DNA sequence: ATGTATATATCTGACACGTGCCTGGAGAC
DNA sequence: TCTCCAGGCACGTGTCAGATATATACAT
């Protein structure tokens, strides 16, 4: 009930355009309920209501499970956590074999983590994927990390990323999400290396990311304000830099 | 269920007496399992020929005494005789 | 007020004697039988469980392996007749090489 | 019947633990001790002593 | 340019303890 | 052979070992 609506229209025609796109707005609007709106409004437009994963930490996988709970009950919840007898009864419970979209399924909502995607890379590179939404996207910066390898590795073709900031390393990182987003487009980073700086950065980028800022509301939240406290060492933490520069 | 019969605890709590630090897995207590009935079963019937060529009708601290001063080729038998006198010693004593 | 705390041992007394009633080795057992078959079985798991020890801190490992009690049983002659027409399963070789098959 | 009487009971017991894997003050006060113990008493009407 | 060093931080993963129960070992003749 | 009760068997929950990851300055 926001202009987040407005915005997942143009995550929609972003969508039907063909291209995966990158949220690169700071958490705090509630992203989560624009992107159940984005699944709802998904299964509105092309009545879909079967695959569809989120990829979520371990933190914030009960608040996801709470708040779809609570803002959108008509879909089936289904959790990946737990041990391996749960693990194994919850693979009895997407046995499927029934691809595209199905309306009696109880694979609706799958929530899971990125350690135990990680852990099931022989039983994850089957049951190809139709959409993820993979949340707080700061653990895949590297393109080094093997969940970044076990994830380029699925079989989906729909990559949209949720992140509170993607602007952590201007290095590899850009180049590594931009691969996520259209592997076949970008695959040398020699050439994205290769090809007034400061001025050209911003156009590059420019028709993915949405500007949004935090100071476009009423500002009720509390306008926090940073206060650094500076102090002096006492003789106890005085004498141990010396005590550890000693041996050096 | 069904109430199996094993000495599983028994051998897994002498080795935790003579060896507080030790760890042990189920195939272990299996194996020694097998080798426990195995001399049960062989010594008894041991006695049992020895005894009857005996003549005697009966099973006491004797025949079995002689059969395990018999049977195995050494050394555990020269402390095993003695020790289990001493286990007879101390059911008498009480 | 069991039996076997009675006679002083820790591998149980009753168990044994139930076993030898049903056992159809002999129509009479005497009472210091089946305490004598404990006392035996006791020293018996005693000896080799010393040698799984020592061959566990050998190889130092906190669980004894069934391989850690093939060259306990492999260390000693007696043990070495007693359990040598014995077959094993998952036992391997014990390390020998003969001189004449070595080169040089 | 028996094989839909299992089917029930391992949909039941898969149902059971999707349901517990998903969605599943004034400290006291020291103990007061007096045995063998003569003992005062002070209120506002009488006082009392009891002795041994 | 790259290994690395040594502590994180998550985060599973295999293993030992606290309640029921029933039945067979012990006391007595 | 009559009696009877607790010893051992069965089934749960916490608690220390491996695995990926950050990370940045120093040395080769």
């Amino acid at each position: 009930k926001e202009y987040q609506l407005k915005g997942l229209n143009w995550l929609a025609n972003l969508y039907d355009q063909g291209i995966n796109g990158i949220l690169a707005d700071e958490m705090g609007l509630g992203k989560t309920v624009q992107s159940i709106s984005v699944l709802a409004h998904l299964a509105e437009n092309h009545n879909i209501w079967g695959p569809f994963l989120v990829v979520t930490p371990a933190s914030t996988l009960h608040n996801w499970v709470n708040e779809i709970s609570k803002f959108l009950p008509q879909f089936k919840i289904l959790p990946y956590w737990g041990n391996a007898n749960d693990r194994k009864v919850l693979r009895k419970f997407w046995d499927r074999k029934n691809l595209r979209y199905n309306k009696n399924a109880p694979f609706h909502v799958m929530v899971t983590s990125y350690q135990m995607v990680v852990t099931d890379a022989n039983y994850l590179q089957k049951m190809k994927w139709q959409y993820m939404i993979l949340d707080e996207a700061q653990a895949i910066k590297s393109s080094q990390s093997s969940r970044w390898k076990n994830l380029l590795s699925f079989h989906c073709r729909n990559r949209l990323l949720l992140t509170g900031t993607p602007i952590q390393n201007s290095m590899q990182e850009l180049w590594a999400l931009l691969h996520f987003i259209m592997p076949s487009l970008f695959d040398s980073h020699d050439e994205f290396n290769e090809w007034q700086q400061l001025r050209r950065l911003h156009m590059i980028l420019k028709p993915f990311m949405l500007r949004r800022v935090k100071k476009n509301v009423q500002s009720e939240l509390g306008d926090k304000i940073e206060i650094d406290v500076l102090c002096d060492l006492t003789q106890r933490q005085a004498k141990l830099y010396q005590v550890l520069k000693s041996q050096i | 269920k069904t109430r199996k019969e094993s000495y599983a605890i028994y051998v897994y709590k002498v080795l935790k007496q003579v060896h507080p630090d030790t760890g042990i897995s189920s195939k272990a207590m299996s194996i020694m399992n097998s080798f426990v009935n195995d001399v049960f079963e062989r010594i008894a019937g041991e006695a049992s020929r020895l005894a009857h060529y005996n003549k005697r009708s009966t099973i006491t601290s004797r025949e079995i005494q002689t059969a395990v001063r018999l049977l195995l080729p050494g050394e555990l038998a020269k402390h095993a005789v003695s020790e289990g006198t001493k286990a007879v010693t101390k059911y008498t004593s009480a | 007020k069991t039996r076997s705390s009675r006679a002083g041992l820790q591998f149980p007394v009753g168990r044994v004697h139930r076993l030898l009633r049903k056992g159809n080795y002999a129509e009479r057992v005497g009472a210091g039988a089946p305490v004598y078959l404990a006392a035996v079985l006791e020293y018996l798991t005693a000896e080799i469980l010393e040698l799984a020890g020592n061959a566990a801190r050998d190889n130092k490992k906190t669980r004894i392996i069934p391989r850690h009690l093939q060259l306990a049983v492999r260390n000693d002659e007696e043990l070495n007749k007693l359990l040598g027409r014995v077959t094993i399963a998952q036992g391997g070789v014990l390390p020998n090489i003969q001189s004449v098959l070595l080169p040089k | 019947e028996k094989r839909l009487e299992e089917e029930k009971q391992d949909t039941i017991n898969k149902l059971l633990k999707k349901r517990a894997g998903k969605s599943r003050f004034v400290k006291p006060r020291r103990p007061y001790n007096s045995e063998g113990m003569t003992r005062i008493l002070r209120r506002y009407e009488e006082d009392l002593f009891c002795t041994f």
